């Protein structure tokens, strides 16, 4: 045997990095007892198959680290130095301070008399790194407390994924998963960097390439996904929409979209009302002076019975497809070519190579992420995509999809339970105050009068009130109602949103702050701005593996401790394989993870600190009473709990939900505690407890479904490879969603090779159907309240269509579509300055990842082995910049924006060239956002130092993928 | 014995095989920075004994030829650093007759290192000037006798790294070289006779590395 593995016992883990969610094996000394000794990849688990990058292959070294955190540590107001505490101090303190806080800024009613229940004076951030079970509880927690300013990474990631995708398919989710990519004709890799970002991922790609599939990556940059490709094709930063739009027309010009699936899946029949026009860049309804959209003026024409008006013919001057012909004619090659850098031949090429899966017996994907996502137009960047795969019958089909890349292990499980202000979990909206009552919230899901639309949001009251039941279940669903907090119905929702909540902070509207398991110190847009506003906290709770940027902000670069009056407190968590849990993969894939070694030094599972610290104000709230005690004394906390520990188990069985008495639902008989076996089974009534509804099914009488490790398949599941039997995805283990657009009318496979479902003896066989009901008798798209996929999608901020605008700080001060430069509606903050063709920031800024580092470096920079791969900061510049600035590859820089400054070391290299814009040479400075100034020395600082702080209008997301910054050689030392 | 295979045409130089050798060793890291290259530590040392080569070549048109090369000990069937080591003392390089491993033991010490390192034609070989030990890859020979893949060949992503019996690993590289020459004319097999390394170059060996053939 291994001398290294020998007296150490094996246990299963998920990688607690990206979301591909790999497979880890860990070995643990003294069978159990000792620290692990190891950690590899697990050769059984079927992403991975015990492959592992650089950042999962280090686990150990992240696990057994003398930098880590020991026990909790103190900082004084105005202090320069830690104080080590005991956890029993810190808790009790910190519920002081919750509770003193809460008491002198809980507002019961709001200016205009409405009832809201809510703590304006603390807000929450994180977190995507927590286990499932420990970020429902969490949200539950801070809610119960009244809090609404609550977010985490889903924010400044793929906020604008959940609104562009739940638009035009219904679910906001990634369509297909990581094992589907093999099945691909043509993969578009496009505003992503999959080789480095997603490592495991490649794997599929490149058998997808073994079986005949395409890969074309197009970005700014050549990466080391571009090296694997068949096709680069450059793309200046913020030029997106050009480049999707020009292939909507090239699609629609030639006649090259799928037509049976567009006439019948699609909303293209659709008749759009005459209110509806577009003119220079602004569309109907533009409130000039509001800088705001009347939606109203989108709506389609309905006929008496409150359906929608279809032309089945496609003739109607008002059909949505006739309206979309209309709107990208001035998509034309020469013009996208001018606006995005890349060549006609190079859009010629992408364009015929990716429009031939319009086929019905051919699968195009996508994969996008941080490059589509953090801008002005993210949303319309993705709806752009989404009308695409609709065009070519891409959506429901095997080696199709939009496959919207998650990034932390969890943001996908963190966003499900609701960490963001506008929602509940299972996605139900936070209420505002004119919801006065449970009624008038349910009031507001729309309705369908069309037999054949499934519009499965209808099912609504049963969740919400199951969810009632879950914080309540001794109280009706309408009084527990009134216990949960409220927003604003006058304010836009991006007032709540981390980029407000900075703004706030800075004017000392915020006396508290959770940063738990985030470093928004490095990783907030405009870091300098939040390391300002962090000055003017009262108080600062940072959860951690390690002291972090976030933690001692208050002696970080041009502080000086002795002006900071905010009172610190430092609480070490555990890392993953130190802790039992589940965490949720990009594919939905709800995965079931064992503890190793027990938790290093006296750190804590975050649910034991989170339980602790709400046992503590409660507790307070008993003895000496104050505002509003009710939500935190009725929350059932009893149910989290077992053996005076937080039991991720008996929280996992509460989110998947039970019945609270024997009850009949859809025609079968249950017994009151029995396990909700799925969502269609939740009433409305009281009946039933549920967590969240996309839960029900999770873990069953049948047992945890998560934690199931069966490769076991059918022949046809396997030709895909779905593994049904591989933990439990949701909704109700649909491993591709709309799957129902993947037959026709009579259940026939469109790719029979590659078939999803398939109509065979009464049944569908394959992956579980999305959408009950016999073929050709629905619509195919079931969270849609048209049951259609939207080409046209009238609920987006900035209009139906997708647009191009140039980014907030751009290169050029002229649109070549429009008078309208920017988004019309853009996400600003008054007297923000922006640079838009300005001589002193005249290159365009972006910022992106490596392989070898995670994040804001929090994690990866106290890793020795990644640090030894990638140890400082850098700065990508073509030879045609380096030549202009006398940089030398090697040579320290400077680059600057109007926010911020930093050194970097130079990369020159012919992987980056200018971008021909207007006949005019755009130069791209690029920066990795991996460094901060607490390690290693000589690292150098965030990139988020050079930053804006004004994003994309419907989620608040910020635009960290382009803007404007100066680039200067360094002559010192 | 035993044979990798090497595929370079499917390398995303993600490094986690650099990472996966240092996690199963226990090996301590360099004190690197960066020179303007993503490489590092940019040489094999005493306490590297692999490390990703990154070379900038040109091709038509837009982008670049981006050569990634993990460096490794070739195990040569007949390998010379135990010929130069054997004139000073044998014991210092042995062979292991069933997986194929050339094993470098504390015996090197009193061997001339500078010498074993200048009879490799792949210029592996690095000296402690401490200790005056070498070292280098050992096939992860320990893992491979428990009948286990080396550290780097169960880590990769890809399908770069392949291991197993000799006759097995030639049927892939030569299978692999005909599919892989029509995406890349110029791709050839590394000293595919000497030595059980063999990696599959997607243009001349040497734009990879100045060492990559013998
Ligand atoms: N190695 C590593 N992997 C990670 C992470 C990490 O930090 N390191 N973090 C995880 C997280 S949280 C996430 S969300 C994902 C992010 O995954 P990615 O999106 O891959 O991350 P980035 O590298 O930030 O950006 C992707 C690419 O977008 C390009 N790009 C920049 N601007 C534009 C633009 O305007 N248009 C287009 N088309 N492309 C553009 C950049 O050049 C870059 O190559 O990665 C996850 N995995
Ligand atoms: N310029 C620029 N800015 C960006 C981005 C970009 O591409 N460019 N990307 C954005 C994206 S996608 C994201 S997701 C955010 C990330 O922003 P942050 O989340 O602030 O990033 P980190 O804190 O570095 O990474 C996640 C944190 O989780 C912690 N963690 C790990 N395990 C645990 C655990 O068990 N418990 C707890 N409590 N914490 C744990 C780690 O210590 C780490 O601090 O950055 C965003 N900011
Ligand atoms: S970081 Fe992502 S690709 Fe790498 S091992 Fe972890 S889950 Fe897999
Ligand atoms: S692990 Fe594989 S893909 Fe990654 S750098 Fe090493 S050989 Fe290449
Ligand atoms: S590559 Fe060099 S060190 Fe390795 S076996 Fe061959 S001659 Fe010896
Ligand atoms: S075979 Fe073993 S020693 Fe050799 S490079 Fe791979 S992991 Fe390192
Ligand atoms: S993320
Ligand atoms: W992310």
């Amino acid at each position: 045997e291994l001398q290294k593995l020998q007296w150490a016992k094996q246990t299963t883990s998920i990688c607690c990095y990206c979301a591909v969610g790999c497979g880890l094996i860990v070995h643990t000394a003294k069978d159990g007892q000792g620290r692990a000794v190891n950690v590899e990849g697990d050769p059984d688990h079927p992403i991975n198959e015990g492959s592992l990058c650089p950042k999962g292959a280090s686990i150990f070294q992240l696990g057994e680290n003398d930098q880590r955190g020991t026990q909790p540590l103190y900082r004084a107001p105005f202090s320069d130095t830690w104080k080590p505490v005991t956890w029993d101090f810190a808790l009790t303190e910190i519920a002081k301070r919750i509770k003193k806080t809460r008491d002198a800024s809980f507002t019961e009613k709001n200016a205009a008399g409405d009832l809201v229940n809510r703590t304006e004076a603390i807000a929450s951030f994180g977190s995507a790194a927590m286990d499932n079970e420990e970020c429902w509880a969490y949200g539950n927690i801070l809610r119960s407390l009244g809090l609404v300013y609550i977010e985490h990474q889903a924010r400044i990631x793929h906020s604008p994924t959940v609104p562009a995708l739940a638009e035009s398919f219904g679910r906001g989710a990634m369509t297909n998963h990581w094992n589907d990519l093999a099945n691909s004709d043509c993969i578009l890799i496009m505003g992503s960097n999959a080789a480095e970002n997603h490592p495991i991922a490649f794997k599929w790609v490149l058998r997808a390439k073994d079986k005949g599939a395409t890969l074309i990556h197009v970005d700014p940059r050549f990466t080391r996904t571009s090296a694997r490709c068949d096709v680069y094709a450059p793309i200046r930063s913020g030029a997106d929409i050009p480049f999707l739009g020009g292939l909507i027309k090239y699609i629609l010009d030639n006649k090259l979209y799928f037509t049976d699936y567009v006439r019948e899946y699609t909303n293209a029949s659709l008749i759009v009302g005459e209110k509806f026009s577009f003119k220079d860049g602004l569309f109907s309804g533009y409130d000039a002076a509001n800088k705001k959209y009347d939606k109203s003026m989108w709506a389609f024409e309905l006929d008496a019975n409150g359906v929608p008006k279809r032309d089945p013919a496609l003739k109607h001057p008002r059909c949505v497809i006739n309206l979309l012909k209309k709107h990208y004619e001035r998509y034309n090659l020469d013009k996208v070519a001018a606006i995005t850098g890349t060549s006609k031949e190079q859009l010629q090429q992408v364009y015929k190579a990716y429009a031939a899966t319009g086929k019905p017996d051919k699968a195009g994907t996508i994969m996008y992420a941080m490059g589509w996502t953090q801008h002005s137009v993210g949303v319309q960047n993705i709806r752009a995509m989404a009308m695409i795969q609709l065009l070519l019958g891409n959506i429901g089909v095997a080696g199709g999809g939009v496959n919207a890349l998650r990034g932390e292990s969890n943001v996908q499980g963190s966003t499900d339970q609701g960490l963001l202000a506008h929602i509940w979990p299972g996605y139900n909206p936070v209420p505002n105050s004119k919801a006065a009552t449970l009624e008038l919230y349910n009031a507001a899901t729309p309705q369908s009068k069309d037999p054949m639309s499934v519009n499965w949001w209808q099912n609504r009251p049963k969740y919400v009130a199951s969810y009632l039941k879950a914080l309540y279940p001794d109280e009706e669903p309408a009084a527990a109602y009134d216990y949960l907090p409220r927003i604003d119905a006058g304010r836009k929702l991006t007032d709540y949103f981390w980029l407000n909540i900075f703004e706030k902070m800075d004017k000392g509207e915020f006396k508290g702050l959770f940063a738990w398991g985030m470093n928004p110190a490095c990783g907030g847009a405009n870091a300098n701005k939040n390391r300002k506003a962090m000055g003017k906290l009262e108080w600062l709770v940072n959860v951690n593996l390690f002291e972090n940027e976030t933690s001692s902000f208050w002696k970080g670069p041009g502080m000086n401790p002795a002006e900071i009056g905010t009172e610190v407190f430092f609480l070490p968590c555990c890392v993953s394989i130190e802790k039992e849990g589940s965490v949720a993969n990009s594919g939905r894939w709800m995965q079931w993870r064992y503890r190793g070694p027990k938790p290093y030094a006296e750190t804590k599972p975050d649910g034991d600190i989170m339980l602790d610290m709400f046992k503590k104000v409660r507790e307070l709230y008993a003895k000496e009473g104050g505002a509003y005690p009710a939500p935190i004394a009725k929350l059932n906390i009893a149910d989290w709990e077992e053996h005076n520990e937080f039991s991720p188990t008996k929280v996992a069985k509460l989110m998947n939900g039970y019945f609270l008495k024997d009850t009949e639902v859809g025609g079968k008989q249950f017994k009151k505690g029995q396990q909700v076996p799925s969502f269609a089974f939740l009433t409305a009534d009281g009946s039933t407890c549920s967590g969240n509804w996309l839960h029900a099914g999770s873990f069953t009488d049948a047992g945890n479904l998560m934690a199931r490790r069966d490769k076991t398949q059918t022949p046809e599941q396997a030709r895909i490879g779905l593994f049904p039997n591989w933990s439990f995805c949701w909704p109700v283990n649909r491993r591709i969603l709309y799957n129902r657009a993947s037959v026709d009318k009579t259940g026939k496979p469109w790719n029979p090779a590659k078939a999803v479902i398939e109509w065979k003896d009464g049944k569908w066989v394959g992956d579980v159907v999305d959408g009950g009901g016999d073929p050709g008798t629905k619509h195919p798209f079931i969270m849609q309240t048209h049951g259609f996929g939207a080409l046209y999608g009238p609920g987006r901020e900035e209009g139906p269509f997708p647009e191009h605008y140039e980014p907030l700080e751009c290169p050029v001060s002229k649109n070549p579509f429009s008078k309208q430069l920017h988004n019309p509606v853009a996400f600003q903050i008054e007297g923000e300055k922006k640079a838009v063709a300005d001589p002193r920031y005249p290159f365009i800024g972006t910022t992106y990842r490596v392989t070898e580092h995670w994040q804001t470096g929090l994690m990866t920079r106290r890793c020795a082995w990644l640090v030894e791969a990638e140890p400082q900061i850098f700065c990508e510049i073509s030879k045609e910049l380096a030549k202009l600035r006398g940089i030398g590859n090697g040579d320290t820089v400077k680059v600057s924006s109007l926010r911020g400054a930093l050194e970097a070391v130079a990369i020159v290299t012919e992987r980056i060239r200018p971008f021909k814009i207007e006949g005019v040479d755009v130069h791209m400075v690029g920066l990795p956002w991996h460094y901060g100034w607490m390690v290693p020395k000589n690292g150098g600082d965030t990139a988020n130092l050079l930053t804006p702080s004004a994003g994309d209008p419907n989620t608040g997301i910020p635009e960290t993928k382009a803007f404007m910054v100066d680039v200067r050689k360094v002559w010192s030392h | 014995g035993k044979m990798f295979f090497v595929d370079l045409s499917r390398c995303t130089a993600c490094r986690g095989c650099q990472i996966a050798c240092k996690q199963w060793k226990n090996l301590p890291a360099e004190e690197t920075r960066n020179t303007g290259s993503h490489q590092n530590p940019p040489d094999l040392s005493y306490v590297t004994l692999k490390t990703v080569r990154f070379t900038e070549k040109s091709r038509k048109g837009p982008g670049i030829d981006w050569l990634f090369f993990p460096e490794q000990c070739r195990h040569c069937v007949e390998p010379p650093c135990k010929g130069q080591a054997d004139v000073d003392l044998e014991g210092a390089v042995v062979k292991d007759e069933t997986t194929g491993a050339v094993l470098f033991t504390e015996l090197t010490a009193k061997v001339d290192g500078e010498s074993v390192r200048s009879a490799c034609p792949y210029d592996i070989p690095r000296i402690d000037p401490v200790t005056k030990r070498l070292s280098k890859c050992d096939m992860c020979n320990d893992r491979v006798q428990n009948g286990l893949l080396p550290a780097c060949v169960k880590t990769c992503p890809t399908g770069t790294m392949n291991f197993g019996d000799e006759q097995e690993m030639l049927a892939l590289a030569e299978k692999r070289l005909a599919e892989v020459k029509k995406t890349y004319p110029g791709a050839v097999l590394g000293d595919p006779n000497d030595v059980r390394v063999v990696y599959l170059f997607t243009r001349d060996p040497k734009d990879f590395y100045e060492h990559a053939v013998a």
